[PDB]
């Protein structure tokens, strides 16, 4: 029954930040593991960062100290703060995610993904 | 029972209180039993070390343990592979390569039975589909496997499921036999 | 963050035994695994028993003589060495791993482990 909506994304000149955001919508219970994976074209999905429910952070070397998650458990919804993007971080963000739709286990959902663009 | 993976789902407990942990606290020191904790650890040394440590050398075991727990191609970058000393004094590793490093120290043990303790909680989507599948259901296909988990995909794939409730209540049996359970 | 203090140390003669002390403060309820070490003169340290919670493992060099062993209430984590031999002078070091929101290991001071001929 789970839904994961995204916004934040958009075109940003090389240097400058840009926050994503992404709530869960459903008959959720609780959110285990949240995550953002990119794919630039020409590129398989790959990681960015990697949040668990006990506050676990850890991030892709090519995204480290520039990138940050962080998640809101009241609004269901999992944050990626990135600072000072390079050309190279320009794809598709997605959002990722176990939840608990029964008390006991999770399912995973992906997002539809949203376009982040680079300037000059 | 022998050979088979059960997957233990519901109140299972989180950290150095959970299920498992209290479990092999009673048992502290009758076959072999290899425990792989929630959290991982490293001890100052090589790779090859921190994973074959205590236990006999087979060149087929290790090398197949490293493929199954996706730390080929992590080891082949590094200049010294293997043989690369790790902690303060030498490389500094990833909670997720650490996380692998503990798996395969668990799975490369010889036991009649195997603990693991939620042991893909700090690993992404991707690397935790394919270590579930080529270490947990191909390599150990052959081991009495007891797995805690919170995964739905795991209890699909898993021969017997447990679930446990905070109480003394429980649900024992196959993922099919618990969906035909209140529909 | 994690103190370190070995202790048991001492001189002793072939086929006797020592009861070595890795006493642990600060941090400790963070501790995740606890390894022992031996380092001769000019040379590295050497992994010689390590314990945790579901395990402990030896090298084949002190397996059947070296019990590693814990007291949670004391925070101390024992190297119980008996049937010694001469190759055993060392000087012995425990290592513990720790998780805090980040991890890192740390080192103790040592112990001079010495044994004689008989």
């Amino acid at each position: 029954q789970v839904q994961l909506q995204e916004s934040g994304g958009g075109l940003v000149q090389a240097g400058g930040s840009l926050r994503l955001s992404c709530a869960a919508s459903g008959s959720i219970f609780r959110i285990d593991a949240m995550g953002w994976y990119r794919q630039a074209p020409g590129k398989q999905r790959e990681l960015v960062a990697h949040s668990t429910s006990g506050g676990s952070t850890d991030y892709a070397d090519s995204v480290k100290g520039r990138f940050t998650i962080s998640r809101d458990n009241a609004k269901n919804t999992v944050y990626l703060q990135m600072n000072s993007l390079k050309p190279e971080d320009t794809a598709v963000y997605y959002c990722n995610a176990d939840v608990r739709t029964r008390w006991y286990a999770s399912n995973n959902y992906w997002g539809q993904g949203t376009q982040v663009t680079v300037s000059s | 029972e022998r050979g088979q993976l059960l997957a233990v789902a519901g109140s299972t407990g989180a950290g150095k209180t959970s299920l498992l942990m209290m479990i092999m606290g009673e048992l502290e020191p009758s076959g072999r039993i290899s425990f792989c904790p929630q959290f991982s650890w490293i001890m100052p040394g090589t790779i090859k070390e921190n994973i074959i440590f205590g236990v006999s050398y087979d060149e087929y075991r290790y090398r197949s343990v490293i493929k199954a727990c996706q730390l080929e191609e992590d080891i082949s970058k590094f200049p010294e592979k293997d043989n690369t000393v790790l902690g303060e004094g030498g490389i500094t590793l990833s909670g997720g390569q650490r996380a692998r490093i503990s798996l395969a120290r668990a799975v490369y043990k010889d036991a009649d039975l195997y603990l693991l303790d939620s042991p893909f909680g700090y690993l992404d989507v991707l690397t935790e589909k394919e270590i579930f599948e080529s270490c947990v259901c191909k390599l150990m296909a052959n081991k009495t496997r007891i797995l805690v988990t919170s995964k739905m995909e795991h209890l699909k794939k898993a021969d017997k499921i447990l679930i446990l409730h905070e109480g003394s209540s429980y649900f024992y049996g196959t993922f099919s036999e618990l969906q035909n359970l209140q529909p």
